[PDB]
């Protein structure tokens, strides 16, 4: 279910801690409930590269570790 | 400005008061 | 068809060896003695095979999640 | 899923699916919650510390934190914009490798040392930000804290970019609470480190998000 | 769902392949492989009987 | 008569258990509570990594999907 | 959701309401194999969190301790293998 809560969050930005570690900038557009994200303005930041800017970007659910929200995010009033 | 980097950390340290 | 095959394993009471899905150095060894659609099996007289190393660690019985199962053999 | 279907569908079942459906039943029968009350003991997790609270007086404001982690952006800003023009100009500066940490360490405070110049810090890559940051907060533990080295780690947190690798958020803490704690030490307000030290605690909290380690007054 | 008795060798999750042959499939993607064989990463094979395998697991599947 | 995985699984509530994890890591204890997804909770635990005892854990929850297999102790 | 909740309540999953009822902290090991120190917001049967004022703590090349502070976390449950209900915690 707590998905459908994810599933709420167009618009806001987040960073995403993928299964290999990389850490992924953006502005969610969509989220579905198999988790998979698309995101625009996107930052990735990797190991022992440099940056990268994209566009856009669409990732799968099941690649994501977890998601650092924004801390204005008022979550009590999401969980319902 | 090269030295910029230098001005702003020196501009802002000057600052506390 | 190959539900039969497991059915089979269970009625003869077959030591048999699973494949593991998340790792591979090492496999179980058991009779099997029970399961479920979801291919969780109650094993007899269980063991370790591990690889390289070579060493069988006794487990008596157990229960196995079904997840785990990459393949199924007999021995 | 989280336990997925694999297989389909008092005497003994000749039929597989007969078997399973008769287990399906006697599992059904089964509660599938179950608590077992017993009766009659636990390991440490070495959890680091946070960030050493100012003495009374000498935290700063939260305007000036709030203008602070404001201003820092806007350099930052700037510091993105023309990263390619000073990419490319350099006649002593001899850059160490990556890998040199005591190199790094005397080229950036010597043993004195070449401040943070554009054309010097926007060559370096981000990992090589990363490791320097690491030096100077090296050369921190085993030394008295200097404006050479406030300009440099000012400097290397500038060219620091975002979102940062959990690596780089744990070295800019492990760095801030050298700070909070250094500060423990001043006798007077007036004091040159004090200042610098609450930058560097206050970037890294507000600006890095580190909030936890947050002077509030 | 037409392969069956054909001869395959399969590759599956952790560099695992096999070559034997089809004899039984359910919906689920299960397969029963025949006059199996484990091909090692050394060049060695060992004959392992009649085997069992998930619809997960398996990659590739070619003859 | 096959003893069938819930009922096994249930009959082992309450007494001690050594679950072991895909990832190797295997966790001995007392098996307190147990449920429909074989989400397992574990008391007095205690944590072995490559067989070698690392730490003491006290109440546990164990994510159901992690485990490899679970077994009786004496 | 009646019996669902009391599932929560009574299966091994009373370990998260806990802490969402109670602003009670727990220790999660996550496959990134590092460990999360959080106060659950909320969760569902999946092990999918909500989690407040997180520390992010793992050790590294001897060996030294290292942390990073997360405010606001989505979990996903597939990322958790165990979560210790009041742990202990130290210097």
């Amino acid at each position: 279910k707590l998905v459908r809560f994810l599933m709420k969050l167009s618009h806001e930005t987040v960073t995403i801690e993928l299964k290999n570690g990389t850490q992924v900038h953006g502005t969610i557009t969509g989220v579905d409930v198999s988790m998979n994200t698309h995101l625009k303005a996107v930052k990735m930041t990797l190991k022992n590269r440099e940056p990268v800017q994209l566009e856009t970007l669409s990732i799968r659910g099941n690649n994501i570790r977890y998601f650092i929200l924004p801390d204005s995010l008022p979550l009590d009033t999401l969980l319902v | 400005d090269d030295t910029a980097l230098i001005k702003a950390y020196d501009k802002a340290v000057a600052s506390f008061k | 068809q190959p539900i039969n095959l497991i059915f089979r394993y269970l009625q003869n009471r077959s030591r048999i060896q699973v494949w593991l899905y998340e790792q591979v150095n090492m496999r179980i060894e058991g009779c099997i003695i029970g399961f479920d659609e979801y291919m969780n099996l109650v094993l007899d007289d269980a063991e370790e095979i591990h690889s390289k190393t070579k060493s069988r660690k006794q487990l008596g019985r157990i229960m196995l999640k079904g997840d785990n199962i990459t393949l199924l053999q007999s021995v | 899923e989280l336990m997925p279907r694999l297989l389909p569908v008092s005497v003994p079942p000749r039929t597989p699916q007969e078997y399973l459906r008769r287990v399906q039943i006697e599992a059904a029968q089964c509660p599938d919650v179950v608590v077992a009350q017993i009766d009659p003991k636990q390991s440490v997790n070495i959890s680091l510390s946070g960030c050493q609270p100012a003495p009374e007086g000498y935290s700063p404001t939260l305007q000036w934190q709030q203008q602070q982690v404001a201003q820092f952006s806007t350099v930052r800003q700037n510091v993105n914009k023309h990263r390619s023009h000073w990419k490319s100009q350099d006649s002593n500066v001899t850059m160490p490798k990556s890998e040199d940490e005591e190199g790094w360490k005397k080229f950036c405070l010597g043993e004195i040392g070449f401040p943070p110049l554009l054309s010097i810090v926007s060559r370096m890559n981000q990992a090589t930000v990363t490791s320097v940051l690491e030096y100077l907060s090296n050369w921190f533990g085993e030394r008295d804290f200097t404006p050479e080295l406030g300009r440099w780690l000012y400097a290397l947190l500038a060219c620091l970019e975002k979102p940062l690798l959990p690596e780089a958020h744990s070295l800019i803490r492990q760095l801030a609470r050298r700070c909070s704690e250094v500060r423990l030490l001043v006798d007077s307000k007036d004091d040159e480190r004090v200042p610098a030290l609450n930058l560097l605690i206050c970037l890294v909290s507000r600006y890095f998000d580190q909030r936890d380690l947050a002077d509030e007054p | 769902k037409k392969f069956m008795d054909k001869k395959l060798s399969l590759k599956l999750n952790g560099g695992r392949h096999v070559q034997g042959i089809l004899r039984g499939f359910d919906p689920f993607m299960n397969l029963v492989i025949d006059e199996c064989v484990e091909m090692a990463t050394s060049g060695q094979q060992n004959n392992i009987g009649m085997v069992v395998i998930r619809g997960n697991s398996i990659i590739m599947l070619e003859a | 008569l096959p003893l069938n995985p819930k009922p096994f699984l249930n009959g082992l509530t309450g007494k001690p258990v050594m679950v072991k994890l895909k990832w190797g890591m295997e966790y001995k204890g007392y098996l307190v509570s147990v449920d429909g997804y074989m989400n397992m909770q574990l008391a007095n635990t205690e944590e072995y990594i490559d067989g070698a005892l690392s730490g003491h854990l006290g109440e546990v929850l164990i994510r159901c999907n992690n485990v490899l297999y679970i077994r009786g102790v004496e | 959701q009646k019996r669902e909740e009391e599932e929560f309540n009574t299966g091994p999953l009373s370990v998260l309401t806990q802490s969402v009822k109670n602003n009670t902290q727990v220790l999660i090991n996550c496959r990134n194999n590092k460990k999360l120190l959080g106060r659950v917001k909320a969760f569902d049967a999946h092990c999918n969190m909500v989690l407040e004022n997180v520390k992010e703590m793992w050790t590294e090349v001897k060996p030294v301790n290292k942390d990073r502070y997360i405010s606001k976390m989505f979990l996903r449950g597939d990322s958790v293998i165990v979560v210790l209900r009041n742990p202990l915690i130290a210097g």
